[PDB]
């Protein structure tokens, strides 16, 4: 899977993820959602090797959903990201490692703060104001370095994201067929249907 | 390495040089390659020093435990235990062992165990890198039922030539004589054997 | 390939099978592996068929010009020396293995030549994938002072051993007899032990069986003229 | 990777009573992709016919080369080249590129104008001549063609019977090869008339 | 997976009217070194079977012990061990063939080619081949290594098909085997002059011949051969 | 190999070719690349012939066990996921598979799932899989609409395989057609390309590149 | 490095008639350019009116046939001496072959017999167990030589009714056992001429409701 | 260079060639013309290895322009294509071959016929009604097989070409940034500026 | 291959086996490895047959042309021409040549030219694959100024052992005697030398 972006603004986290699924010669699908809801206020986008991506995402989803039922309580985004990191860090020394990079965007209901975690397939975790995986960051980080402010609104965050996607559509060789955008805030997770 | 075991009238004699090399550096110039697995069953080691020492130590253990239960083992029995280890672990070993021993019933016997782990009973045996240079000499000069003094001279002359031509061989010529009389160690220095 | 050569009382004889192969398929069932060099000098070839053919033809051409220049019958040693020096130059890349035999003023001769440029002298020789089958026969039966009748028998037997027992070799047996003071006799299809048996059916089709889209006449002549 | 099987295609030639036949498929491809269904592989220089399978750039190059050489031959000799002589010219020209060869499988077919004798020949890529009495095969379905020819063929077929035999040999061989087919052409050659027929075959 | 170290060369054999002949030289080679000159590679099993083995000698010595152990095991609780329940050539072969194929299938082969020659209970000739791959085949003549290339062509001139077996006597068959062993000594660089030969006959039983030598060798023609082409002296 | 399946107003069309190859050798022209799992489920086969047959036959057994245990027809989603989870266990071992699981259930409606041997599982409206997929896609995407007649949709699927059978060296033989509805799948015949091609050429006026 | 596979050559041929089936194979066994045997049977009667051949690497072929014969034996024990139908045999063979998917049996397998309606049946397998029922199938070294011929002569491919322009195909017919054996013999004679690994002898096993019959024919020994 | 298409209709040849120039990570240009006018009624489009493409095209252009001045005469499209084929066929056995595939579209003023030649880097020449190089043909030939007729107008040829480009934009993974289209007819060569 | 040249009182003797192998197949069992580059200058060839024949043919040409201009060349001169070819083309040659010759001034001389293209003048020389097995034997048994009969026995016994142990060596033992008296060819068959 190709491009996954994340940006943490004042009161929300915004995850943008490409729609293309390419198997070699042909583009098999142009509407693929590269994300799973782990809990009501925590969303994980993912990209990497075919099969491994979805298998890993759904495996994480099942474990967090199991935790939620057992304790009747939602884990913090920090806790979920640490769980995910450990699973990837365990994976890298396995017989066959998961080749999956993830972004975890969550709203911590205790602290009333949005949180964005970037974790690569090795289990390298970092909390960031904005993040990306693969070649996306090469184009988009210079923009985000320039335009980002911590006190941005969600609408300003989306405009800044449009500028990232336009730059990617101009300069990347692969046609990633646009992005599905999702916002994570105090009210939960919703999809921006027009982007 | 140049090693050999030779049967004769009164028993058997094992002979060896004393050079151990790591490439072209002589790591040990006074090595003892004649090693005891039982009172009157000895062996000559060639190949990986680690492997032949590891094997010889295990054989010595097996023959010690054999002796506690069933009395003195035959030279054939010793050669079989060597073979069993060498054959079954042929993929992980580089060992070329000559087994020599004295019974009163069987007298002197010599068994050679090359790389594959096969066994060959012989009147005499030669092995190691330096042996290639003395196949011709040893074949022409060996006789059966030699005396002790003749067999010592046969081994001394043989290993002298092996040492002369093989860089991997050298140092002192050690020998171990196995007869009814007991176990005798002999040593021969460069100034003696080089002028032969 | 099974090629062989052996000497007899007042001559030398060459033998060869007639199969050419491409991997596991038979390209040719009747090929001539006994190449012509001079009227009384012949060459059996194995290895790469194009190479064996080309090298014998080239040396044969140069031997003819040499013979014209010197006004002498060509010698087998001249063909031998020219072949080996050529083959050596190319370092085995011309993959030709040859048995050269002939008669000249010096006498009768028999040599073998390898692709890398080495030569041998012998009283009986064989080359190719069937050499071991042939040599087994030659080692069992060859003796000194063979008659011509015994020599043709032994040569053809050696080639047959290859034909039956070697997959590389097959079909017919070619022979060439070079005897002192006589014309060399070249005997193509000397034996024919592998004729195909009659087929069970005839697969000749009813006319019009094949569907045709178009027809036209091809103009092969020069200028249809006014 | 193997140059002789990038483009694909086949040629077969047969002898009959006072006649020869040479035939070829029409496919040119880039491995799996079919590109052209009009790529003829049989050419003629006077009354001598040459089929060529293998790498298509060399098929075209050699056609142009033998046209060149046979044109000069004719100007100097003051007669058209004969099949036996042309066979030797093909062999020569192939072998002179021994260590950088044309990746082709040529097939000569024709009737000697003086003796009236039917003649066919085949070559490997470096010029070794196979001069068959019965038939010659070449191309990516050469194994298939060997099987068809070896069972279907019988000697001394009349021109219109020989047409049926060679056509069925080509068509059924081509249908068992992925890289051959897409149409086919058959030349029936007699001493002073040549008929060319395009065959209807499955287009996959 | 290994590589063969000490090796034995050709084993050759053929059927004749009343039985089978098998032969093999007494050499154990160590690459190009002709190391061991007293190695017996024909191993009899009872009085009706001989197993001839080529290839790796350490793996041969293992197989030799398996066959020795097989005879012991057959005798256990078997009052007819020396009669109707004695080991047959076909039993001995099928056992070996099972072992050879199992070992190749674990990627750890016994690096040998084996010919089991014998005579069955009903007088039928038994002759079958098996190798390190578990490949098996039977034929009126069988040979391993260089024997396949040189001996078989000579032996097939005597017995070319099944119908030639009743027409071939033991004298003609042995002669053919002895000639084949000479040819192999001329032409196989890893062979020796000394060999062993075994005849298993349905009437006269097992005859095992040791310390045979290749004789009547033609070398005299060598004196006249001079240089490699143009040399006259 | 060219397999395709697409969703439309009147259900699902499934069309496949019939050729099997070993390199450039045409092993067979009469191969079945559609597996009938039950009256409402189909499976297409691309990639390794044995891998597809074995595991899609096995899939049918697992789908039968589901309905014995749950007294209910297996969902297309569940059936596709049994196969995708299986192949994922074998990932890296060298299985070669491209497949579509096509069926109707009341809860899902008509559904198509693409599953392959590197573990990918995708739901979608149109899929083409195999060496001739690009050729099938060309024809299919151009004439695809949601609201074709069942007769027109069947023709398009047939025609798309024909297009691929022509151009792709490794595709051919014959076209097998299926139509999946509320009531189940219906076979719409085996159509030999050596007859279909010429029929289509004349009636449609296409294939002008060919000498006809 | 040790190579566990080899190639013993040979060629086999199955043809399904109306109320019979044949499975033919040459009797030559080879390695490289040497003949191992001129008569080594390759086609076997497996019981229950089924004949089988696994051509390619002979050790894997023998192993597979041995295992299938044993599978028939245990099918009788486990299911009250029930006759193993040819379709059931075929599926059983798929599982034998696929069981070694990652260390395959290096063989092309063909079985022949009669289906449960008494009609002739041939089944054909790749080395890892993919199979199809066919009217016609050659396997092994000369399969490329033989199969186009069978397409033409058994299934009447590329053959049209004369005078119909090319619009009525030659209609499909079942062949008599005598006609099939003529096509089998000519296939192998042809294959022997042009393939170096084919020759020596031809053994044909014919399966009818009455049982399994054998026929043997000489082939060229070069 | 990626996609080059060609289609010969009733009275003209239409060449469409992608605008993208990608060097690895980035798209350096989105308006590149992958064509040279060889003569007034002969146009050559090209695609292949970087540098070699333009070097070869301009080398051919110079030779044909030299011929035109020397003889005061335009070579036929057939003659130009044979010249080009020979240069590529010479190239393939060189020290370093030209890795260039071309399409030559021309209007033969003698015969009053459009002509389209497809030549690959090996020197494999074919005259076609429609052609493509690289992966383009995998998508586009099935369309052209379906929709092409020899008596099509230039406007119908352009509509058929739009359908090819739409299919390529849907199913190809690379963003080739649209195509420059050029028409070759009796009046010469002109560019369709809106496509 | 087993080859050797031995100087003695009256001149020099060259000796060789007659076996040529392609792997384990004996391509020629009656090879003549003693080859004439001049009347009384001969050489023993080992290594690539093609290479040593190609070299020997060139040397013979050079010494023939030397003789036409400057009279009889020395054995040293012949060894130098061999060396020049072997050394300058060392990257493309596998040749191990022993050069032996008789002058009246210098008497018997032996020069060995191993793979590198170096020259070494020696009292005697051994070479080829089978020589490894007789270094010991030859060193112990060689004396200077032997008679003709002693030198023939020394070579016969030596090559007998080389043949016995080396598979690459075998067949007949050919010898060439070089003295003031002339050039004598000798041959010795297996039935003679094997029983030594
Ligand atoms: C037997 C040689 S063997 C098996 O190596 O012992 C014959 C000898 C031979 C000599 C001369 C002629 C004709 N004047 C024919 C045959 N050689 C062959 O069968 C060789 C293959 O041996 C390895 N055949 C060829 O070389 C063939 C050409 C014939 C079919 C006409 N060519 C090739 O196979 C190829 C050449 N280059 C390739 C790439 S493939
Ligand atoms: C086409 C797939 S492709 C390469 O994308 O064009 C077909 C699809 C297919 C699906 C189902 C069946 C049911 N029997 C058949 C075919 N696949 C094949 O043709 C594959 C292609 O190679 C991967 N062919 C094979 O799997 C062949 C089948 C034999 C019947 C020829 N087997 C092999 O190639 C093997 C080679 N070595 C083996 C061990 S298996
Ligand atoms: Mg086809
Ligand atoms: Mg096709
Ligand atoms: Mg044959
Ligand atoms: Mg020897």
């Amino acid at each position: 899977m190709d491009i996954i972006l994340g940006i943490r603004v004042q009161d929300s986290v915004i995850l943008a993820s490409s729609k293309a699924v390419t198997r070699g010669i042909s583009v098999l699908k142009d509407s693929d959602d590269k994300t799973r809801q782990l809990s009501p206020h925590t969303l994980m986008s993912f990209a990497g090797e075919a099969g491994d991506t979805v298998q890993f995402a759904e495996y994480i989803q099942a474990n967090i959903q199991l935790y939620s039922i057992r304790e009747d309580y939602e884990l913090s985004p920090q806790a979920v990201s640490s769980f995910v990191r450990q699973e990837l860090a365990k994976s890298i020394r396995s017989r066959r490692p998961y080749q999956v990079n993830v972004l975890i965007g969550g709203y911590d209901k205790k602290k009333n703060k949005p949180e964005l975690y970037q974790i690569d397939y090795l289990g390298t975790k970092v909390e960031l104001p904005y993040g990306a995986h693969g070649y996306s960051g090469f184009y988009t980080f210079s923009l985000l370095d320039h335009h980002y402010r911590p006190d941005m609104t969600t609408e300003e965050g989306l405009d800044l994201l449009k500028l990232c996607v336009q730059e990617l559509e101009k300069r990347m060789p692969m046609d990633f067929k646009g992005v599905i955008v999702k916002i994570v805030d105090k009210d939960g997770i919703r999809q921006v249907d027009d982007f | 390495t140049s090693i050999m075991a030779v049967t004769f009238k009164d028993g058997v004699i094992l002979g060896a040089d004393s050079r151990t090399t790591t490439g072209a550096y002589i790591a040990n110039r006074v090595t003892d390659k004649l090693t005891r697995v039982h009172d009157k069953i000895w062996c000559c080691r060639s190949g990986s020093a680690a492997d032949t020492q590891a094997i010889a130590d295990i054989v010595q253990y097996h023959l010690e435990l054999y002796t506690s239960q069933y009395g003195t083992p035959s030279t054939e029995t010793a050669a079989s235990v060597f073979k069993e280890l060498c054959y079954e672990n042929k993929d992980n070993l580089t060992a070329g062992i000559i087994v020599a021993g004295y019974d009163d019933k069987n007298k002197g016997e010599v068994y050679t165990i090359p790389l594959g782990g096969s066994v060959h009973k012989l009147p005499y045996a030669i092995a190691g890198s330096g042996s290639t240079f003395i196949y011709g000499y040893c074949d022409k000069n060996f006789r059966e039922n030699m005396s002790k003094e003749e067999t010592v001279d046969f081994i001394k002359h043989s290993l002298s030539q092996a040492i002369k031509w093989d860089g991997s061989s050298g140092g002192v010529i050690r020998m171990v004589v196995l007869t009814a009389a007991g176990v005798e160690r002999l040593i021969f220095y460069p100034d003696e054997y080089e002028q032969l | 390939t099974t090629i062989a050569g052996l000497v007899f009382q007042d001559g030398v004889i060459l033998g060869a099978d007639t199969r050419a192969t491409n991997d596991s398929v038979v390209a040719d069932k009747s090929c001539e592996k006994i190449h012509f060099i001079a009227p009384k000098i012949y060459c059996c070839g194995a290895g790469v068929a194009a190479d064996a053919e080309a090298v014998t033809q080239l040396i044969g051409s140069n031997i003819e010009l040499h013979s014209l220049y010197t006004s002498r019958e060509p010698r087998v040693v001249s063909a031998l020396q020219m072949l080996k020096q050529h083959l050596f130059k190319y370092q085995g890349h011309i993959g030709a293995y040859l048995i050269v035999a002939g008669v000249d003023p010096t006498g009768s001769h028999l040599f073998s030549i390898h692709a890398h440029g080495s030569t041998d002298v012998g009283y009986y020789l064989s080359l190719g994938s069937g050499s071991l089958a042939a040599m087994a026969v030659l080692e069992s039966h060859w003796k000194q002072d063979l008659t011509k009748e015994e020599a043709i028998k032994l040569a053809s037997d050696a080639i047959q051993a290859g034909i039956w027992n070697d997959l590389g070799s097959g079909s017919n047996v070619d022979v060439c007899v070079m005897e002192i003071g006589k014309d060399a006799e070249y005997l193509r299809n000397y034996l024919t032990p592998n004729v195909r048996e009659e087929k069970q059916k005839s697969y000749k089709f009813p006319r019009g069986t094949t569907a045709v889209l178009k027809e036209s006449i091809v103009n092969i002549c020069d200028i249809q003229e006014e | 990777s193997d140059p002789s099987s990038i483009n694909g295609g086949i040629v077969v030639a047969m002898t009959g009573k006072d006649c020869v036949a040479i035939a070829c498929d029409l496919r040119l491809g880039s491995q799996s992709l079919g590109v052209s269904n009009k790529f003829e592989k049989i050419f003629h220089y006077g009354h001598v016919f040459l089929g060529i399978t293998g790498l298509a750039t060399d098929v075209t190059t050699l056609n142009e080369m033998f046209r060149y050489k046979t044109n000069l031959y004719k100007l100097k000799e003051e007669r058209a080249i004969e099949p036996e002589t042309f066979t030797q010219l093909v062999s020569s020209s192939l072998y002179e590129r021994r260590f950088g060869p044309y990746f082709v499988g040529p097939v000569v077919a024709g009737i000697n104008s003086k003796s009236g004798k039917p003649f066919i020949a085949g070559f490997d890529l470096i010029g070794c001549i196979d001069e068959a009495k019965d038939f010659i095969v070449s191309g990516t379905a050469s194994d298939q063609l060997f099987g068809m020819c070896e069972s279907l063929y019988e000697p001394n077929l009349e021109p219109e019977d020989l047409f049926e035999t060679i056509s069925q040999a080509l068509l059924n061989a081509a249908d068992r090869d992925a890289l051959s087919g897409w149409g086919a052409v058959v030349y029936i050659i007699k001493k002073d008339e040549v008929v060319k027929r395009y065959l209807k075959m499955r287009q996959d | 997976t290994q590589q063969p170290i000490v090796t034995g060369t050709s084993v050759i054999s053929m059927k004749y009217d009343n039985g089978v002949i098998i032969a093999a030289d007494n050499l154990g080679s160590y690459g190009s070194l002709l190391r061991f000159n007293g190695v017996e590679r024909l191993i009899p099993v009872g009085d009706n079977t001989v197993v001839g083995i080529s290839g790796d000698i350490s793996d041969m010595q293992h197989i030799e012990r398996l066959l020795k152990d097989l005879v012991t095991e057959n005798a256990y609780d078997n009052p007819l061990a020396d009669a109707e329940e004695a080991l047959e050539p076909s039993y001995i072969f099928e056992y070996l063939a099972t072992v050879m194929y199992q070992r190749r299938s674990k990627m750890n082969p016994l690096w040998n080619a084996i010919i089991v020659a014998g005579v069955q209970s009903n007088g039928d000739q038994f002759l079958r081949y098996v190798n390190l791959l578990g490949v098996t085949y039977s034929s009126p003549t069988l040979a391993t290594g260089f024997g396949a290339h040189m001996a078989n062509p000579l032996l097939r001139k005597v017995v070319d098909r099944e119908s030639d077996i009743p027409k071939t006597t033991v004298q003609v068959a042995e002669e053919a085997i002895v000639n084949a062993m000479r040819v192999l000594y001329y032409r196989d660089a890893r062979s020796s002059r000394n060999f062993s030969l075994a005849i298993i006959d349905k009437n006269t039983g097992l005859t095992f011949k040791k310390n045979l030598q290749v004789e009547n060798m033609k070398w005299d023609f060598a004196k006249d051969i001079k240089g490699y082409g143009t040399q006259k002296i | 190999t060219t397999t395709l399946a697409f969703r439309f107003q009147g259900g699902i069309i499934v069309a496949v070719d019939s050729r099997a190859t070993a390199g450039n050798w045409v092993a067979s022209q009469t191969v079945k690349k559609v597996i009938e799992i039950n009256p409402f489920l189909l499976g297409t086969m691309a990639g390794g012939a044995a891998d597809c047959q074995f595991w899609e036959t096995w899939l049918g057994s697992q789908c039968r066990l589901h309905e014995l245990r749950e007294k209910e027809r297996i969902s297309v989603a569940a059936a596709s996921k049994i196969l995708s989870n299986l192949v994922y266990q074998y990932k890296g071992a060298g299985l070669s598979m491209g497949t579509m699981i096509c069926g109707y259930t009341r809860k899902e409606g008509p559904t198509i799932y693409y599953v392959d041997s590197d573990g990918t599982r995708l739901k979608g409206d149109i899929f083409c899989v195999g060496s001739g997929q690009t050729f099938a896609y060309g024809v299919l995407d151009s004439n695809y609409k949601w609201d074709l007649s069942v007769e027109d949709a069947l023709y398009l699927g047939k025609r798309s395989i024909l297009a691929a059978a022509h151009r792709d060296a490794y595709s051919g033989g014959s076209v097998n057609l299926y139509h999946v509805t509320e009531d189940g799948w219906i076979y719409h015949g085996n159509h030999d390309v050596g007859e279909l091609f010429w029929k289509v050429k004349e009636e449609e006026g296409s294939f002008n590149n060919v000498i006809g | 490095q040790f190579n566990p596979y080899g190639d013993n050559g040979g060629t086999i041929l199955g043809i399904a008639g109306e109320d019979f089936a044949v499975l033919a194979g040459d009797t030559r066994n080879i390695t490289d350019y040497s003949i191992n045997s001129r008569y080594e049977p390759k086609v076997f009667d497996c019981g229950d009116n089924i004949v089988m051949s696994a051509n390619g690497f002979a050790a894997d072929g023998d192993a597979l046939v041995k295992r299938f014969k044993n599978s028939v034996k245990w099918y009788h024990f486990d299911h009250n001496d029930k006759k193993l139908s040819i379709n059931s045999a075929a599926r059983n063979i798929q599982h034998l072959l696929y069981g070694k998917r990652f260390f395959p049996y290096y063989v092309h397998t063909i079985i022949a017999g009669l289906d449960e309606d008494g009609k002739g049946a041939v089944y054909s397998f790749d080395p890892v167990g993919s199979y199809e029922r066919e009217q016609c199938r050659a396997g092994g070294a000369a399969a490329s030589l033989i199969m186009p011929f069978l397409d033409n002569q058994v299934n009447f491919k590329n053959q049209y009714e004369p005078g119909t322009n090319g619009k009525v195909k030659k209609p499909l017919k079942y062949l008599s056992v005598e006609e099939v054996i003529k096509l089998v013999r000519d296939s192998f004679t042809s294959a022997t001429e042009r393939h170096i690994q084919v020759g020596d002898g031809l053994e044909i096993l014919i399966v009818t409701k009455d049982g399994v019959r054998k026929e043997f024919y000489e082939l060229k020994r070069d």
